């Protein structure tokens, strides 16, 4: 989705 | 610290950015664009313990690399590569502002075509196309095509999507709700015409969009955002860190 978050590093 | 009150903990570390863009784009019928630039801020959520100093670097320079035309900061950031340096308001508060016109990516390609027959019908084709990596999904695309104030009526077929002829507003609405990178849609209308003042001619206003994609059309990315909290136990390693990308049409408009 659109607006989801990601790890990082 | 006035932003910052001094006895934070969290047993879990954590924090999230947000990287708020709306690109913006004017483009000729000729494929020239005429004008685009690209707004952003950059969000904070951070639940990190004390009072840590955090450094947040991104693709900057000026592979990857980007241009800023111009931004500010939230007075929490110490001025002076060189990178911005801050110790936050615990929270939801907004690191930086900023603008972009250089290299920018268009996410999306719009090729009208139209068709005048006789007095009573134009026939009109329209086509996206999508500009990006294929894993990457945009989300609620509507594209506007505008009538002349003398229809009668209009028929359209679309294989993707939906679209209704909305009177009131003078225009063909065409909405998805999910379309990949590197791919192509298409709409076909027949618009039906009553008859008009011959004199007077029609001002053909833009085909405009409106999508949702997940990566800062400016090309900006988080590289990096380094916690360091020197009288506390955690590193920066004990931080756990997220990123999410949402970037926006603002205006975006095509002329025919």
């Amino acid at each position: 989705h659109l607006g989801t978050y990601g790890v990082f590093t | 610290i006035g932003w910052r009150r001094e006895g934070i903990k969290y047993r879990r570390n954590e924090l999230f950015l947000d990287v708020l863009e709306s690109v913006n784009l004017l483009m000729s019928p000729q494929g020239q664009v005429l004008s685009a630039h690209v707004s952003g801020r950059v969000v904070m959520k951070s639940y990190l313990s004390g009072m840590p100093e955090c450094k947040f670097g991104m693709n900057d320079k000026i592979k990857q690399s980007i241009a800023i035309d111009d931004c500010t900061f939230h007075q929490c950031v110490r001025l002076s590569e060189r990178s911005i340096s801050f110790i936050p308001p615990d929270g939801e508060f907004e690191l930086m502002r900023y603008r972009t016109t250089k290299d920018i990516i268009l996410p999306f390609r719009v090729i009208p075509l139209v068709r005048e027959v006789g007095r009573t019908k134009l026939e009109v084709k329209v086509v996206i196309k999508s500009n990006f990596k294929p894993s990457l999904l945009a989300q609620k695309i509507e594209v506007r095509i505008p009538t002349p104030l003398n229809t009668s009526g209009v028929q359209v077929i679309c294989m993707k999507g939906k679209a209704k002829y909305k009177a009131s507003e003078n225009a063909i609405v065409w909405k998805i709700k999910r379309m990949a990178g590197m791919k192509e849609s298409q709409i076909s209308a027949e618009i039906e015409l009553l008859p008009t003042n011959d004199k007077k001619k029609w001002a053909r206003p833009p085909i405009s969009m409106n999508f949702e994609v997940p990566f800062a059309p400016s090309g900006l990315k988080v590289r990096y955002l380094k916690v360091f909290e020197p009288k506390l136990n955690y590193s920066d390693h004990d931080v756990i860190k997220w990123v999410r990308y949402i970037g926006r049409s603002g205006i975006y408009e095509t002329r025919c």
